[PDB]
RNA sequence: UCUCGGCCGAAGCGUUUACUUUGAAAAAA
RNA sequence: UGGUGACUCUAGAUAACCUCGGGCCGAUCGCACGCCGGCGGCGACGACCCAUUCGAACGUCUGCCCUAUCAACUUUCGAUGGUAGUCGCCGUGCCUACCAUGGUGACCACGGGUGACGGGGAAUCAGGGUUCGAUUCCGGAGAGGGAGCCUGAGAAACGGCUACCACAUCCAAGGAAGGCAGCAGGCGCGCAAAUUACCCACUCCCGACCCGGGGAGGUAGUGACGAAAAAUAACAAUACAGGACUCUUUCGAGGCCCUGUAAUUGGAAUGAGUCCACUUUAAAUCCUUUAACGAGGAUCCAUUGGAGGGCAAGUCUGGUGCCAGCAGCCGCGGUAAUUCCAGCUCCAAUAGCGUAUAU
RNA sequence: UACCUGGUUGAUCCUGCCAGUAGCAUAUGCUUGUCUCAAAGAUUAAGCCAUGCAUGUCUAAGUACGCACGGCCGGUACAGUGAAACUGCGAAUGGCUCAUUAAAUCAGUUAUGGUUCCUUUGGUCGCUCGUACUUGGAUAACUGUGGUAAUUCU
């Protein structure tokens, strides 16, 4: 190929969109944006499969072209717009927000937050550098710099960002004992306390979390968040509280539910 | 590129030998107790049995306390049972390969209807089904291999249009009573 | 009396200015309602007027008993026709197509490619 | 753990592979 | 200052340079308007530079078919390495100059062949395996065959250009224009493969764009590639034989006992089909739905193979007479042929079945 | 379902292959009522192509002096739609095909601390000590004259 591409087959899309395949060929290539690809929901995906709010990409347009929706506080009219992780959604019109935060299996679950949440967000910073006359810059998952950061802050910690004003409010610092999420992979969606962290040096460090309920498990440094400090997280969490339950249980707790539905 | 999709698969396979006495004289058997059309609907009943079971066997040959032995045998289990093939205490992996094909023929809409006092033969039951005079619950069903559930037997009534249980009169019916 | 209307799904969606819906017509005994009927039964249903209501997509459920489709209740005639896919706007007579085909769009834009300046304007 | 060790206060290869078991990472269809 | 496992990293300070082929430091556009000349809010567009996204390009480790009637290969015209440079977006024999003589090989190098694009995967399969993968997803490559370029962020682009080769089109013979391995369609090749249709309504993509375009795609047409479901009848009374808890001398009867040439007799049931109205959908169609008509030889008429064995089903009848033919194999046919040609009968699958070939 | 059967002999037991047997994929013959899904010029010729279409694009926000229309009425800087043209962007995506190609492509793995990066997103953008109440020249479109048999030539 010569150049970009500019379209995204629907079976080469992310699983975790839950697209379907007799819909079409193609699948809305999420434009350029601070998440990645593979990371991120479109906003039509967001808002016909999962909201309903529309029934075709027509419908999306026009509600995104009217400006009613607001992603970190700014308007965004793209329709294929990549929102990821902690990203915060506005609906004025609705009155409504949302924080894109992964549901156990892996999927940008529709998670409805208050309107006090709602101006702020947590962002893993990336890297931090001094440039340009040592003034100190900090950049996060979000792909936004910040300049200024406090000194106590390093990588792997995280950040809340004030979303009006993109100032740092506070951080939490990469330690054993805080609260953490899992971003990618095998234990994607995972919430729990880090335990340890075992370092490689010239490779991935894998780091230890221990669910809530007590089910260890293992990731790569880079697929780790960290959401609170201590076990009290700075956000809400979904109606799964980031345990995995093993099919055995979803099974029987899907079997409970319909021996006293209605 | 296309929408579309192909996975399709076959439902039955053809006998190794063409020709044995044993084998034509117990497909022959089970067509005229069940009135199966041709010798692909027992050979389409096979194929869901022997699938059936070798899954019971892959369950088999796991640990007894295997998340995935457990999982997938408990959904073969209650799978089975639903379909009121298996009985509702026979719930291991090892009454699976006791079953036979007679416990899935006796569960098609022509069999459920013909014994369920609806139909006077198993042929009148075929023909009553493909010309949309039984209902199950409430769907008008014309599928003779319906495979009904255990849920599902209590409710196959005789329609609520046809002129056994709607009581329009049928086309012949009305035709021969307007010259009368 | 013979035919019924059931909403089952019902978002209010102030995004688009309507409220959509499936609809569930029973009919026991009939052919498939028209879209007139079921519209003005809505309308009878949601305390509103005929020329804002929108069904689409009836499927007949097989043996006759029901039929499925999706209707949509916008706020004003005005929103209607602001968000409404032009061929449905079609169907109540508030929109009107081109009456070319495709194949002279393409020749005529194909033409107009080999001249230069006002004389595009001249082509047929 | 060896600079001894955060309610009595940490060893978790401080001689190597194969093998075995585990974990991570690994498109969808 | 900060960071990495690690820098000749980032940042800071010096002493200078700064390409007319500057390298940044806005002479741009819209909307709404408020104070004492000035001050301003919300935007759009643009511009270095750093991140980010999308990538691209290059390297690492491990892993591809058959061939020795291919055993030595590379090293003149870079072959392996070192030094310096050139070029390049950068690492690099990528290319030079000088130096060293190295580098690969039975653990199969090098050469040849491939009806070889690779993979995810497909068929088959007890456990192993064998074979396939042009083909809708990923990666690669190409646009008749080579080569060279322009623009740009990205192309060695071909629905861009330049030239040569092979074809080919128009010409007033001076010149000019080409590239369907895009969608249709045509010729040719062959055993072998569809419409010169409708639409951007869906899925997405592109653009200055809520508005335009898209043979990408969708929808129809041809379609026994293939796959799923699935009609071609069901019931009853009768002439008949058949069958049974009973006694009987063979009947009676068994009809919530059951078979059949029954082209008997009946009423029911119904969809194949033709027409309606919807529904579907950009218009259509097709299903689905509702009507009207529509079955007794229910003529609304099921076929393809076979009947010696393997292997299911006739050494019945007529004809032929080692002929014509059947026969995958064994064999049949030479005047009573179970085997050919036909009639009848049967049986295997059944809207499917036979044959050829590959596996 | 982890299977065999016929054929060398006067007869037997073997080795052994031939033939049978069931899928599968192409072709082909006969036949064909319903309905759903669905492949389809790959194999030989990456052979040759008539014709038509397949890539274009404007917002309130680059340039409006085409009366082509046209207003609240006028001696009105530009009312407003607005073809054309200049400008910007895209045309390097998609689609097709499998001829090349044998550690080459490709797959898993890892690296770029050895590079480039439109676009999006965030940051930076009076950090420079030396007509601005806005500079200059064109060129389209438009008018007008032409050449050529001929073209999206000019």
């Amino acid at each position: 190929a010569r150049g970009p591409k500019k379209h995204l087959k629907r079976v080469a899309a992310p699983k975790h969109w839950m697209l379907d395949k007799l819909t079409g060929v193609f699948a809305p290539r999420p434009s350029t944006g601070p998440h990645k690809l593979r990371e991120c929901l479109p906003l039509i995906i967001f808002l016909r499969n999962r909201l309903k709010y529309a029934l075709t990409g027509d419908e999306v347009k026009k509600i995104c072209m009217q400006r009613f929706i607001k992603i970190d506080g700014k308007v965004r009219t793209d329709i294929t717009y990549p929102a990821g992780f902690m990203d915060v959604i506005s609906i004025d019109k609705t009155g409504e927000n949302f924080r894109l935060i992964y549901d156990t299996k892996g999927r940008f679950a529709v998670h409805r937050i208050t309107p006090e949440e709602a101006k702020y967000k947590l962002c893993k910073v990336r890297k931090i550098f001094v440039g340009t006359k040592g003034i100190p810059h900090l950049v996060t998952h979000d792909a936004r710099t910040i300049r200024y950061p406090d000194p106590l802050i390093k990588v792997n910690d995280t950040i809340q960002i004030d979303l009006e004003t993109g100032k740092i409010t506070d951080f939490i610092k990469f330690d054993t004992g805080n609260l953490c999420m899992v971003t990618g992979g095998a234990n994607l969606g995972r919430i729990g306390v880090i335990t340890n962290r075992e370092r490689h040096p010239g490779s991935f460090d894998v780091v230890h979390v221990k669910d809530a309920n007590g089910n260890s498990f293992a990731t790569r440094l880079s697929n780790i968040f960290v959401i609170g400090k201590g076990n009290k997280p700075w956000i809400s969490l979904p109606r799964g509280k980031g345990i995995r339950l093993t099919i055995a249980e979803e099974r029987d707790k899907r079997l409970a539910a319909k021996q006293s539905s209605g | 590129p296309v929408a579309r999709s192909w996975v399709c698969r076959k439902t039955y396979v053809t006998p190794r030998r063409p020709f044995e006495k044993s084998r034509l004289d117990q497909e022959l058997k089970l067509i005229g107790e069940y009135g199966l059309r041709n010798k692909r609907e027992v050979w389409r009943v096979k194929f869901t049995l022997a699938k059936i079971r070798k899954a019971a066997r892959e369950l088999l040959t796991l640990d007894e306390k295997d998340p995935r032995r457990l999982f997938e045998g408990n959904a073969l289990l209650r799978r089975l049972v639903r379909i009121g093939v298996l009985d509702e205490g026979k719930m291991k992996l090892d009454y699976i390969l006791g079953l036979k094909i007679e416990d899935f023929l006796e569960r098609r809409l022509q069999t459920q209807v013909f014994k369920l006092g609806l139909a006077k033969s198993i042929h009148h039951a075929r023909v009553l089904i493909r010309q949309r005079h039984i209902r199950v619950r409430k769907q008008v069903v014309n599928i003779p291999s319906f495979i009904v559930r255990l849920d599902s037997q209590k409710h196959i009534d005789f329609s609520l249009r046809s002129p056994y249980g709607g009581g329009r009169p049928g086309r012949v019916k009305r035709k021969n009573a307007k010259k009368g | 009396d013979t035919v019924t209307i059931r909403t089952r799904k019902f978002m209010t969606n102030r995004l688009l200015q309507r409220k959509q819906m499936v609809i569930d017509v029973l009919h026991p005994g009939k052919a498939t309602v028209p879209k007139t009927e079921i519209r003005e039964k809505l309308a009878k249903m949601y305390k509103t007027t005929p020329d804002v209501i929108f069904v689409f997509g009836f499927r007949t459920h097989f043996g006759g008993g029901k039929t499925t489709g999706f209707g949509m209740i916008y706020d004003s005639l005005d929103y209607a026709k602001k968000n409404e896919p032009k061929h449905r706007l079609a169907r109540h007579g508030l929109y009107e197509k081109k009456k070319t085909s495709r194949k002279q769009r393409k020749e005529r834009k194909n033409r107009m490619k080999k001249v230069r300046g006002t004389a595009k304007a001249n082509v047929g």
